[PDB]
RNA sequence: AGAACUGGCGCUGCGGGAUGAACCGAACGCCGGGUUAAGGCGCCCGAUGCCGACGCUCAUCAGACCCCAGAAAAGGUGUU
RNA sequence: CGUCGCUUUUUGAUCCUUCGAUGUCGGCUCUUCCUAUCAUUGUGAAGCAGAAUUCGCCAAGCGUUGGAUUGUUCACCCACU
RNA sequence: CCAUCUGUGGGAUUAUGACUGAACGCCUCUAAGUCAGAAUCCCGCCCAGGCGGAACGAUACGGCAGCGCCGCGGAGCCUCGGUUGGCCUCGGAUAGCCGGUCCCCGCCGGGGGUCCGGUGCGGAGUGCCCUUCGUCCUGGGAAACGGGGCGCGGCCGGAAAGGCGGCCGCCCCCUCGCCCGUCACGCACCGCACGUUCGUGGGGAACCUGGCGCUAAACCAUUCGUAGACGACCUGCUUC
């Protein structure tokens, strides 16, 4: 229980505020509801954002006790983070959320055209998984 | 303000509505909650009372002072034909209160119990249920009524049978047998079905639900007494004797501050026809009379261990007001609610 | 075939809190929730449509018992995102509760 | 304050096992077993290591009263330990002026029938928690045994004797007569 | 159409305040499961302020006057009474579409319950103070029906637990079905467009 | 009960104070737009349906907005 | 010796309302309500051995009478409980 | 009360008393947790039963009428609201859901490994019909159910408001019900509002209109008096 703590280097996501959906890094926290963040490689720089602003992910990272930008900066990219940030289940889901709005009207009527198309596939299969599953226990 | 002298009340409030029961029979509240470890049996039954007589016991108290010795005792005798069971009622509880799920009457039924269905049998072509006993008969709707006791089996939860009184027994004029409505407390509701499946249209007398010295309940509706007023209604005071506007009122009913009047102060209305429940009267004697016609008439009522004549339970001369007892009978210790010829209704 | 206008329920009318003003309406629509996406319904035309017991046809051909209220949306009103609206005449008060018809209509897009 | 976190450490001897489904707390030792959910409390517990069993249960911010409850939580896990290793004793010597109070037990060692206390002709049945045992001892006057496992339950028990032979009315400060508790121990002695 | 509430781990006037404005919109809500509304504070308190209420009584007859429900059905009910305008028209046609029900009836078992997630008792209280439940005052203040209807929940409860038996069944084997052959030329466009 | 200075009701609406002569704004032809005043923004009731910020407080009689419609001495290992 | 209050069951202070009238002492009759409890239940404290009394708490569900004098509210007295 | 008869127990707790036990290494009835607990409090018992609801019975001929249930299309009158529906785990929130062996409940569901997922993607910010102009001509991919219905009849399922859901066996008939394309037509109504549904909605009146049935009652006058100020109630009336 309590799987991922807040701790001198943890990746942390920041849903909204003035700095909405990028990355930073923990540098220090200051007075329990707040902490001290900054990002080399995502473009928020070091600033104040408090904790019921943000959410956590799972990278650590390996930092001195609020150490300068230069020392945040190598251990990012020494850690790779964007990369580990991109090939995950979580950063698809958000970036998944974000393509649909911005689907332009067109291509709504491509996927209304081609998703029906794979329902009337699989409803069309798994009614066979119906027949089969009752046609073993017909004896 | 600040009486001076405490009084206590006059009336009772837990009796308000002083007022006319809606009713001639004495409908019970609550029948008995049944628990089902206990064999299978009724708990209400109709009687008619007839009038009063008394009695002599000798007492048995070990600790008292009347003990060993000859007391009179004011009874009561109540003339009880056999019922006769003609429906089943089955009651599935919501969570607002008992819903009757459904009926099922008899497969015939008798002449006396149609005359209750209507106001008027003379005018009336006598067509109650002339088109429900088809389906006792013709197998159309009768494997559907046979439907209709697996589904009262699984979801009703108490069953009450229907049964009435026989009126040709009975020395009245009346001749409308009154209907009731009484719960069976018997075990599992399979079984608690299954015996008043067994007995539509079959006599029941009053010696398999009561016994001799059980204590039992009587509900009823009281006496017929008119319309009278403060003095009388509630037993307030008459005022003295130099009163002007009247001898028999109450005086201040009410104060000022509360520019109303309460519902607590007594005034004039209507007294007697009330609906009550008397608890705990004790039966002493549950008698038979006037059996088999081989020995032409045996009566040998009124038969102590120990006055020991072959008499009759009705006095020398019939009752008053009453007629003359010809049934079953029970016999309660004390006064009870009600005139003479008028239903009032027993229970456990 | 299809739909072609927004569901919006009729809230009230602009008012204080012991007398109301009868002269603008306000119009709780489905959808929007916040002051920062009523920009796009800014003056859409709206309409209230129901029912009388006389026949008559603006449009088309045959009349029949349905008339209308004509009305254009004014400005946005309160963070809830709720939008104040002027009809061309007032309303008849009836319809607090019920829902309009607010258009695709003179469109900026 | 909003204090960071506080922690208290509990061990666990290697005969008796402790297995969680969330916050309740099932305990199987040698003597049996017996269970505690505290589902009410709102702070972690963390089982942790294997052939050696520490508990550490830890609160984190809390206000200072709900940093007073997690001592509770060691105290009470280490009388259900003890509890499934040993059991408690609970002896309760009876203290009688002029009437002697004379005392059975009807059902299975559950039930107790207290008669002639003070010279009432009324008895006084009192029925235990369901989990607990009685005894009368032998080799001693008058000095009823309660055993059990679960220390609730026990004193639960050890109340209701002594609560129910209550002299009323009276001055109380003489006329001692009762049932009183005297000492607490265990069943396995010094094990 | 109609919106359905399910009533369990809410509060009482955290709800209430959300039912009374949508009600006043023309919508038609059913409140489903009203047993288990909760209420903050401690319970005695709780209990003292509703005796409270039943010793209010007009002392010239209190069968005009004041009428205090018992069950939990109609004291959430009576709380949404007070805060409509009941008096006017407009707020007595505000209670010809609440229609709240206590336990879960056969009309609205089968609909998909929705709930209310700004008034839930995970968010709204703070988790280390006492709460206490409508439906258990209420067995102390006269509604005597209170285990017929937790016999009837959990026969609801049954035969729900099995519906979601063969839900998943009816579930599990379109997981087995998308794991056969060709339909990857349609998640061509979804997987792309958010599928 | 009686005064002094100045304002106010009487003679005067309206917004707010739940309600009111006198408080707080503010003074009036009839109207359409815009904005604020005192005030307010759970729902009656227009407006916080803000991812509002920081700490305090649990009552078995909580507390909750000038005049203003209920309170003191004294006390508490209730909590900061 | 002090000192802080509550209460409107006592009088007094004030004149706000009523002078084209609000029927004004006391008793008799009846209902309700408060609690600052005399009794009854649960209880705690004593200069509480028991009995008998006394102090506080929870508590208004139910009780709190019969008379001599007085025109009386009050007062006083016998008797009961 | 001047004669007699009867008068009803369950629960949550107050005050006080304890338990377990921290705060504060002990202690402590409390901070969390529990226990006993009474003429108070609520309920039952007891009295009335509402602009509340059931179940069930009986449902109007004569001489011509007349009335239900089912099948009807024709016209007219009135009331208006809506414009696709989601067919259901339990609960937890200092925690949770998925799929899955071992040993258990009459060949399913129950307890433990282990494996996933997790600011919920087996995600009501989601899902499925879908935004379906219609049709023809024609070719590729998907397809072996055909699917509406006057169906025909059977079956059990769902009582807390069952008014609601599936299956089987035949059948006028469909072999064009969907995706990607070939080809060409229908009011293409000359820029413009109330269009698109629900729904052959809810109401009551009458005519041409098939098949099935249906032959009552209440109230009053009359009588009684278990009852009554008048109404109300209680009863009676067979040509035996």
């Amino acid at each position: 229980v309590f799987r991922r703590f807040v701790e001198v280097g943890r990746v942390a996501y920041v849903s909204f505020g003035p700095h909405a959906g990028k990355l930073v890094a923990i540098v220090d926290v200051i007075d329990q509801n707040r902490a001290l963040v900054d990002g080399p490689c995502t473009q928020v720089r070091r600033q104040a954002m408090p904790f019921k602003c943000m959410q956590l992910t799972d990278f650590i990272l390996k930092f001195p006790h609020s150490a300068h930008q230069k020392y945040v900066r190598q251990a990012w990219q020494k850690a790779d983070i964007n990369t580990k940030w991109a090939a995950t289940r979580w950063a698809k889901k958000i970036e998944a959320r974000e393509r649909k709005a911005k689907m332009t009207d067109f291509d709504r009527f491509k996927v209304m055209k081609a998703k029906k198309m794979r329902n009337r596939i699989i409803k069309n299969e798994v009614k066979k998984l119906q027949k089969a599953a009752l046609l073993k226990a017909s004896p | 303000s600040h009486r001076k002298f405490s009084a206590p009340r006059h009336g009772s409030l837990g009796f308000l509505p002083r007022k006319r029961s809606s009713r001639h029979r004495g409908k019970v509240k609550s029948f008995p909650k049944d628990d089902p470890s206990k064999p299978v049996h009724l708990t209400a039954f109709l009687g008619y009372k007839a009038g009063m007589t008394h009695i002599v016991r000798e007492v048995d108290r070990p600790g008292s002072k009347v003990n060993k010795k000859e007391v009179v005792e004011a009874v009561t005798i109540v003339e009880t034909p056999p019922m006769v069971v003609v429906g089943i009622v089955g009651y599935v509880e919501t969570p607002r209160g008992l819903r009757t799920f459904k009926t099922v009457f008899a497969e015939h039924i008798s002449d006396e119990c149609k005359r209750r269905f209507y106001k008027n049998w003379h005018k009336s072509k006598k067509k109650a249920f002339t088109k429900y006993c088809k389906k006792w008969q013709d197998e159309d709707g009768k494997k559907q009524l046979e439907k209709d006791f697996s589904s009262m089996k699984k979801y009703c939860q108490v069953i009450r049978v229907i049964a009435h009184t026989q009126m040709r027994l009975l020395p009245l004029r009346q001749k409308k047998a009154h209907l009731m409505e009484i719960q069976v407390n018997g075990g599992t509701v399979a079984e608690k079905l299954d015996w008043a499946r067994e007995r539509l249209e079959q006599q029941v007398p009053v010696n398999q639900v009561f016994g001799q010295d059980e204590m039992i309940d009587v509900i009823g509706v009281t006496k017929g007494k008119g319309y009278k007023g403060v003095t009388s209604r509630w037993h307030t005071k008459k005022l003295p004797r130099k009163t002007h506007r009247g001898l028999r009122k109450v005086a201040c009913i009410g104060a000022w501050h509360p520019a109303r009047v309460a519902f607590s102060v007594a005034r004039a209305g209507q007294k007697g026809y009330h609906h009550r429940t008397e608890i705990n009267k004790k039966i002493y004697k549950i008698g038979q009379g006037y059996l088999i016609k081989d020995g032409k008439l045996i009566k040998n009522n009124a038969s102590t261990d120990y006055d020991l004549s072959d008499k009759s339970i009705n006095p020398l001369g019939g009752f008053v007001h009453y007629g003359e007892v010809t049934n079953d009978f029970v016999m309660l210790k004390g006064c009870v609610v009600g005139t003479k010829k008028r239903v009032l209704t027993l229970r456990k | 075939s299809g739909r072609l206008w927004s569901k919006a329920i009729f809230a009230g009318y602009k008012r204080g809190l012991r007398n109301q003003r009868e002269h603008t309406a306000l119009l709780k629509i489905e959808g929007v929730y916040a002051r920062d996406e009523t920009e796009f319904y800014l003056g859409k035309r709206c309409a209230y449509v129901y029912k009388a017991k006389n026949n008559t046809v603006t449009p088309g051909g045959k009349p029949n018992k349905t008339r209308v209220i004509w009305g254009k949306v004014t400005r946005a009103h309160g963070n809830s995102g709720m939008v104040r609206a002027k009809f061309r005449s007032n309303l008849p008060a009836k319809a607090i509760g019920h829902r309009i018809r607010v258009m695709l209509y003179p469109s900026r897009i | 304050m909003k204090t960071i976190l506080s922690n208290q450490t509990v061990d666990i001897p290697e005969n008796v096992d402790i297995t969680l489904k969330g916050r309740t707390v099932i305990v199987k030792g040698p003597r049996g077993t017996l269970r505690r959910d505290f589902n009410h409390i709102n702070v972690e517990l963390s089982l942790l290591g294997k052939k050696k069993k520490r508990l550490r249960v830890d609160k984190w911010w809390g206000n200072r009263k709900e940093l007073a409850t997690v001592r509770t939580i060691c105290s009470h896990v280490q009388n259900m330990i003890k509890g499934v290793t040993l059991g408690f004793r609970y002896k309760m010597r009876s203290v009688y002026a002029h009437f002697p109070i004379n005392v059975v037990i009807q059902e299975n060692g559950s039930l107790v029938e207290i008669r002639n206390f003070l010279g009432e002709k009324y008895i006084r049945r009192v029925r235990m928690r369901p989990g607990v045992a009685c005894s009368v001892s032998q080799a001693q006057k008058d000095e009823l045994i309660l055993e059990g496992n679960d220390i609730e339950l026990v004193s639960n028990s050890a109340a209701l004797i002594q609560q129910a032979t209550t002299v009323k009315n009276k001055d109380i400060r003489k006329f001692l007569d009762g049932i009183y508790v005297s000492e607490k121990g265990t069943v396995q002695q010094a094990d | 159409q109609v919106l359905v509430l399910d009533g369990r781990g809410h509060l009482l006037g955290r709800l209430a305040a959300i039912v009374a404005k949508q009600v006043l919109l023309g919508r038609k809500v059913v409140v489903v499961r009203c047993e288990g509304i909760n209420i903050s504070g401690n319970f005695y308190r709780n209990k003292l302020k509703y005796l409270a209420f039943l010793r209010k009584r007009m002392n010239t007859n209190p069968s005009r006057g004041p009428y205090h429900f018992r069950a939990p059905s109609r004291i959430f009910w009576r709380t949404v009474r007070g805060m409509l305008p009941h008096k006017t028209k407009r707020g007595q046609a505000a209670l010809d579409r609440l229609k709240v029900f206590d336990g879960i009836p056969p009309p609205y078992d089968k609909k998909k319950r929705m709930v209310v997630p700004a008034a839930l008792k995970v968010v709204r209280l703070k988790p280390t103070r006492k709460f206490a439940y409508l439906g258990r005052l209420a067995h102390e203040v006269g509604w005597k029906y209170q285990a017929v209807t937790a016999t009837l929940e959990e026969k609801r409860k049954e035969k729900a637990k099995i519906h979601y038996r063969k839900k998943k069944q009816l579930m599990r084997l379109r997981k087995q079905a998308e794991k056969n052959v060709e339909k990857k030329i349609d998640k061509y466009t979804e997987v792309l467009k958010t599928h």
